Formats: C-alpha cells, structure tokens, sequence
C-alpha cells in the first residue's frame, strides 16, 4: 500500500514527514512477513 | 602527554530516574574503560566531547576551570572559582589573563584527595570526593551535583591552580548494575571487547559456557558510483 | 515577549528562556488576537495541568505566506536557512498579523532575511553570519559581484501589501518535556494528600491511579521519582515536601 | 534622521577632492550609502554606493578608477575621494542613505533611496 | 509511532481527536506483541 517497494526511491523523492507514512507502511508489511515466515517454519519444526 | 590508565573510572548515574536491583542498558557520553588519561602536573586543551576531570590533591592547589570556544574577552566563557568556601561560577565576557592564576547574565554562588568530576553538555556538571592510599584501580559512581541552563558555546577549556588527569568522554552504550539501595556497583562497556558485547547482549555480569550470536559483520561501501549514457542531443539555445 | 515593543528578524530570531513560574496559559489560548495558534503534541488546555522544566519562547516576524513554514518537516528559504523546527516538536505556534506596526508608509525594511546558504538548517540553529555566498566555482574573497552575493535581504513591509506580503509577529513555544524537576507550572490548585487508599492522583502532570504508601528507597537528594522494571512509575518525591 | 554633507568645492582639473557625508539622529539600521550628481539642467545620476556590512563597493562607469567610495561605521560616515577630477565631474553631490538590504550590490545603483543630503557643489576648473 | 509509550501522557496530552490515532498506534503494536506471545505459548504447549 506504499508508494513504491524500494525504500531508496521514497527516501529520494518524497520529503521526510510523508518518507516517514510510506516506510512505516514498508516495515509493517515486511515485519509481518517475517513472523508468518517464522510461525511457520516453528510448526514446520515440530513436525519434522 | 603521560599516560596512565582509566580502568573503570568515568561513570556517573544518567538521569534523575531511581531504579533498584535492576540492570539498565544506556546510550550516553561515558569515558571508555581501560583507555588512556593524559597525565598534567597548565596546558589548553579542546573540549570536543564531555571531558573528565580527575585531581589528586595534596593541598588543594587547583580549584577552578575556564570553559569557553575562545576563552577570550570577545565571547561570554564560563568561569568557575573555588576558595573553599564558595563556588563562583560566572558566564560573563570576562578578560582573561596571558596567564591566568560584563553582559553576565547568569550568576550563582555556593596526594589523598581524589576529586573526579565530569563536565557535558546546557551545562551538566557530576562529581565524587573519596580518599586514596597513578590512577586508582576500583569502582565508584558520580552524583550530579550542578546543571547551570546557560547555554554557553564551549569547544576549549583550561585549568586554574597537585596532580591531574583528562579523560574525553564518547557516545558508548553501558551496562549498569544498580543494589538494593540504587547505587551503581558494577558496569560493562558493551564496545571494549568481545566479552563485553556477549555480556550486553545477555543483560548478565555472567556468561555461561557456550556460543552466542552478538552482531553482525558487514562491510561498508567505499565510495559511490553513479553511470548514466552519454551526454548528447543538447537543446537549441543557441538558437 | 507578546508584547514586546521591537521583535527579532527571522534569521537572528530572539530566544527567551522562561522559568520557575505559574503559566496561565488562558490569556492566550482565550485571546482573539491570533491569527493562527497550532500546537503540536499536546493540547493548550491540558497545559494548564502540566508543569515542565523550561520553556523557550522564540520570537521573530515573517510575511504572512510564510507563517506555515512555522511547522515541523517544512521546506522553503525560512525552514530551510533561517529558523528549522525538528521533526518531533513538541509546543505551540502563534502567529499574528502586524501590518499596523512593522509596515509603514514607503516600506519598511528592517526585517531580513537569509537568501542564501551552503546547507538546510538544522533544528533551533542560529546563523547570523554575514560571509558572502559563494553560488559558483570563483571564490569571493569576502568581494561580491558575479556569483557572489550577500545572503541577506529586506522584507519590502507596506500598509498597501497584500495580506501574503504583510508583516506577521510569530512566537514559538517549546516545552522542556524531560524528566527532571519542573519549575513551570500552570494555574491548577494543588490539594492534601491521602495515604493508604486508592485514589486518582495528579503530580506534576505524572497522572495515575493507586495506593500512596510512606516508602523507605533511598532516594538521592536530586532523584525526582522511581520506576520499576517494567519502565512505570513505582515511587516518587512529593513536589511540596522532600 | 539627516545627512549632512562636507567637503568638495572649487579644484583644478587632475586634482583630488574629499567629500563627507554623516548621518545624525537614531537609525534602527543602515544597509547601504551612495553619492549621486546632478550637473546642471542634466538627470541627477548615479555616482557610487557601498554596503554598510562588508563594505563592498559599486561604481558607474565614468568614475571607475578615478573615485573610491569608503565607510567608517562607528563615525555614521560615508566619504567620497574624488581623484584625478576632469570637468564632466562639476556638479551638486548628493548624499544617499537606504535600510534596504539586497543581495545583489548592483541594486544600489538603481534602488530609490530613502534619506537624501542637501547636495554639495564640486566645481572643476582648468 | 506513537508520540510516548505512556497511554495516560496522550491523555494527559492531547484531545480526543488526536489521542485516539496515537492510541491506535500503541494498541495496534501492543495486540501484535500478545499475539506473537500467545501464538509462541501454543506450540511450547504442545510439545510439553
Ligand atoms: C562555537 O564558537 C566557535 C568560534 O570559532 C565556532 O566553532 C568553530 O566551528 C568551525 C566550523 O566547523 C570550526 O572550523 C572551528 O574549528 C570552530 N572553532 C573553534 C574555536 O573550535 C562556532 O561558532 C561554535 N561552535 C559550536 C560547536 O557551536
Ligand atoms: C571567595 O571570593 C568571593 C568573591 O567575592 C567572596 O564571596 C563573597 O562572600 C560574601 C560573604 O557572604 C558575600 O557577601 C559576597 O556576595 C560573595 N561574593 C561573591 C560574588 O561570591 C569571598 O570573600 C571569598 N571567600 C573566601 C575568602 O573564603
Ligand atoms: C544499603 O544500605 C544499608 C544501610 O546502610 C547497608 O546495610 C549496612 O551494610 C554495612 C556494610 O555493608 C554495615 O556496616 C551496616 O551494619 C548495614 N546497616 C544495616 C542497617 O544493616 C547495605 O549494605 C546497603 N546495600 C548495598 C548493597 O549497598
Ligand atoms: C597508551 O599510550 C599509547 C601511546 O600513545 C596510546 O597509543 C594508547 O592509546 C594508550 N593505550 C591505552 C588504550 O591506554
Ligand atoms: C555586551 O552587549 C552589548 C550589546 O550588544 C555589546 O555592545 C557589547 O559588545 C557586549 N560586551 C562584550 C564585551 O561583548
Ligand atoms: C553563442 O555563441 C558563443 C560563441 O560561439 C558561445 O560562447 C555561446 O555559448 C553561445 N550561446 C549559447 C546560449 O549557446
Ligand atoms: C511550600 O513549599 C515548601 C517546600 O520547601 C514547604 O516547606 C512549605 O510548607 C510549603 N507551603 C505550603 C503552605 O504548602
């Protein structure tokens, strides 16, 4: 739901205070990601 | 220029925050364990970061500082006078001499000695009086004593007369133990060795026998690189 | 500072340290002289139940078109190479217009601005320098001419201007939020103290609910309050008794 | 607030002349001094100007290396030192006092000033 | 995100309006955070 998925395009052209909105929609996301990823391969491990 | 050792010494309490028997990780201006002090028995010397003072007194000889950029009449510089009985501390553009032995705002009024002090930056100023048998092995903590809301510029200082020892202070992440009554009894410098960033990680004094992951190498770039295709095409402004 | 006969151009903005008082911070935020009061990270009536260590009022005079780069993350010549607030400010922005005191028939140009300079400003940098700009690959030598220009310039202040071009009178309040011991309070009454009980209590802005209880912590002679592991408050020094 | 001017007069031509110009009364600020001209029955014309911080100075063309605008600050004074005089230079000068900063100096030349001198006669003989 | 880890600070702070998005913040992270623990519990419960 951000601007873009490089962090190095929003850094270089939207501003700090909007920069800030965008990354903040980019670490969430990412942040979500690992803890599915992490979830899964500990119930993974216990089948295994 | 001599060179003794600041083991341990350099650690004053962060803040105003009382906590007991409990192990607080801090990101501030702490001098770094087992480097070195440069040793003076009266020499200018920078103020880039927080300094630390340390004086072994016979009789008390030397008892105030000057802190200022210029140290000099044109700029209010910092000025701070024991004599026993009152500490004159003064942010004036005060002349000050070749050798030293208005528009002043602010104003307050108040070898077996060893008298530790650390001065940052407003103006923050912690010390510890104890009595000693160059630089004492142990451990000990400084209580703040002064913070003068002055706002003074200062990149330089000197002394105003004994031995004496400055240590420069850096931004070093510390582990501090507090006891049963707040005191600081033991730290670690989570920077100074490999032991010391295992010993951060955990949160413990103790580390049992084994493997612990604690960073992460990386290597930095050196420089950047930008390409982009030849310049060409110009537009008609000579036209 | 409000009434302050003269104020401070832009770039060498005037800073007043404020102090070991009671704020009452009604006659502002009641007062129907300001064009444009914001407050950032905090609410103004909430202020008159909240005490800080200091407050710094920073005051100076713009062109009304300008009063909104008087905000945290702004860009423009005033943000940028004048007066810059950080990110994460804290206070009050109050701005009104002053076309009937700092204009006057044939302009009025004692109030400047920095036009140009090397880099933005950090926030609450001063520059008062004077050097002349270098805006090409010939040094000045402190010589103006081609490329080298001197960083300052008038503000063209009439009565006839455009309310965008007319002079606005601004005063920035910071809040000195640590925790340290607070020494500007506002106007709220304190009350007695009822140990032993659960109550709903109020000290120095520290809100809460529990049982105040005599404790025995050895509390330092400068430690305001206590926390527990947990980073709450667990304890804490009676702002009239020691 | 006044200018008050001095100096100049009668001088032979390829002789040197001084001309003061002091500013009485309370300034809140000065940004720049100038010396304008007016030759008789001709536009009164830009002679020089200095920035009151810096002292950087600019000239018309007709006087470049013959006249040096200078500034003393804590005197409130701007000097004209009019060198190697030709008779084109016979007029009233006139002392100009301005609290407009501009970043460009050459703006002096043109800006209308707001504070004028009661204007001193120099007269170029042979 | 939020402007303190402290809930009554941002009432203490701010009125309604704004204290409601800071509030979202600090709920938001918090609920994350129970989550991430209860989800961590379950498995070490099923393995005991
Ligand atoms: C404090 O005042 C001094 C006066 O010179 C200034 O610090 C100088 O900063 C420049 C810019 O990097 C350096 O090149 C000089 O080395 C500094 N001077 C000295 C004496 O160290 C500046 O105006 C102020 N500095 C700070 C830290 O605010
Ligand atoms: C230390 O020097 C100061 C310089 O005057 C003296 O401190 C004064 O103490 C007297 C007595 O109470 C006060 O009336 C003055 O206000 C103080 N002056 C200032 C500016 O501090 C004092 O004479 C000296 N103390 C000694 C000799 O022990
Ligand atoms: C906390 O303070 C108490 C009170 O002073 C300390 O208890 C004393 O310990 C000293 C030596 O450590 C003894 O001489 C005293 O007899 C003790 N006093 C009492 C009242 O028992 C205690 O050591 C301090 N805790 C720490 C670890 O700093
Ligand atoms: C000891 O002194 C040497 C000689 O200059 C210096 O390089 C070094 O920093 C000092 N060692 C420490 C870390 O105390
Ligand atoms: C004190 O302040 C006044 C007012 O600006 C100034 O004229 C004077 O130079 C200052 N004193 C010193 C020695 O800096
Ligand atoms: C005009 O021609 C001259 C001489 O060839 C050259 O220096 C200049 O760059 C030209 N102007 C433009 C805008 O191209
Ligand atoms: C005011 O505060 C002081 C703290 O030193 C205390 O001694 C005194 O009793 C207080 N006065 C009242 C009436 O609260």
């Amino acid at each position: 739901g951000a601007i873009s998925s490089v962090l190095n395009d929003i850094l270089s052209r939207l501003d700090p205070p909007e920069a800030e909105v965008q990354i903040d929609r980019l670490i969430t996301g990412r942040l979500q990601s690992l803890q599915t990823y992490v979830t899964q391969q500990l119930i993974r491990a216990a089948e295994i | 220029p001599a060179y003794t050792n600041s083991f341990t010494r350099g650690v004053y309490y962060p803040d105003k925050v009382f906590r007991s028997s409990v192990l607080h990780s801090t990101q501030d201006l702490f001098l770094p364990f087992f480097s070195n002090v440069t040793w003076f028995h009266n020499p200018v010397l920078p103020f880039n970061d927080g300094v630390y003072f340390a004086s072994t007194e016979k009789s008390n000889i030397i008892r105030g500082w000057i802190f200022g950029t210029t140290l000099d009449s044109k700029t209010q510089s910092l000025l701070i006078v024991n004599n026993a009985t009152n500490v004159v501390i003064k942010v004036c553009e005060f002349q000050f001499c070749n050798d030293p032995f208005n528009n002043c705002t602010f104003e307050y009024v108040s070898f077996k000695n060893l008298r530790e002090f650390v001065f940052k930056n407003y103006f923050k100023i912690y010390s510890k009086h104890t009595p000693i048998n160059d630089l004492p092995q142990g451990f000990s903590a400084l209580e703040p004593l002064v913070d003068l809301p002055i706002g003074i510029n200062i990149t330089r200082f000197q002394t105003l007369l004994a031995a004496y020892y400055v240590g420069y202070l850096q931004p070093r992440t510390f582990l501090l133990k507090y006891n049963e009554n707040g005191t600081i009894t033991d730290a670690v410098d989570c920077a100074l060795d490999p032991l010391s960033e295992t010993k951060c990680t955990l949160k413990s004094f103790t580390v049992e026998k084994g493997i612990y992951q604690t960073s992460n190498f990386r290597v930095q770039p050196t420089e950047s690189i930008v390409r982009f295709p030849n310049i060409t095409n110009l537009c008609p402004f000579g036209e | 500072v409000f009434n302050a006969t003269r104020f401070a151009s832009v770039y060498a903005w005037n800073r007043k340290r404020i102090s070991n008082c009671v704020a009452d911070y009604s006659v502002l935020y009641n007062s129907a002289s300001f064009s444009t009061f914001k407050c950032y990270g905090v609410s103004p009536t909430k202020l008159n139940d909240l005490c800080f260590t200091n407050v710094y009022a920073d005051s100076f005079v713009i062109r009304g078109d300008e009063v909104r780069q008087i905000a945290p993350g702004q860009t423009g010549k005033i943000a940028d190479y004048n007066y810059k607030l950080p990110d994460d400010f804290t206070g009050c922005v109050i701005a009104w217009n002053s076309n009937n005191l700092d204009s006057k028939v044939g302009g009025n140009y004692n109030y400047l601005y920095r036009l140009f300079r090397k880099s933005n400003l950090k926030p609450f940098e001063r520059d008062i320098s004077t050097e002349i700009y270098q805006a090409g690959s010939t040094p000045c030598n402190g010589v103006e001419g081609f490329n080298c220009y001197f960083p300052l310039q008038s503000y063209g202040f009439q009565p006839t201007n455009g309310v965008g071009y007319q002079p606005y009178r601004v005063v920035v309040l910071s809040f000195e939020l640590l925790h340290a011991p607070a020494t500007v309070c506002g106007p709220k009454k304190s009350t007695n103290l009822v140990k032993n009980k659960c109550v709903n209590f109020n000290f120095n802005g520290l809100t809460g609910t529990g049982v105040l209880t005599e404790s025995n912590k050895k509390f330092l002679p400068f430690q305001q309050f206590g926390r527990d592991i947990a980073d709450t408050t667990d304890a804490v020094r009676d702002p009239q008794t020691l | 607030v006044q200018l008050v001017e001095s100096g100049g007069g009668l001088m032979q031509a390829g002789g040197s002349l001084r001309l003061s110009c002091a500013v009485s009364g309370r300034t809140f600020s000065t940004a720049a001094m100038g010396w304008f001209r007016q030759a008789p029955g001709k536009e009164r014309e830009f002679v020089a100007a200095i920035r009151w911080s810096g002292g950087s100075a600019y000239y018309a063309d007709s006087v470049k290396g013959r006249f040096t605008i200078s500034r003393d600050k804590a005197k409130n004074t701007v000097y004209l030192q009019m060198n190697s005089l030709k008779y084109e230079d016979t007029a009233v000068y006139y002392c100009a006092r301005t609290e407009y900063v501009s970043y460009l100096l050459s703006d002096y030349a043109t800006w209308p000033y707001d504070y004028w001198g009661q204007g001193t006669q120099v007269t170029v003989s042979s």
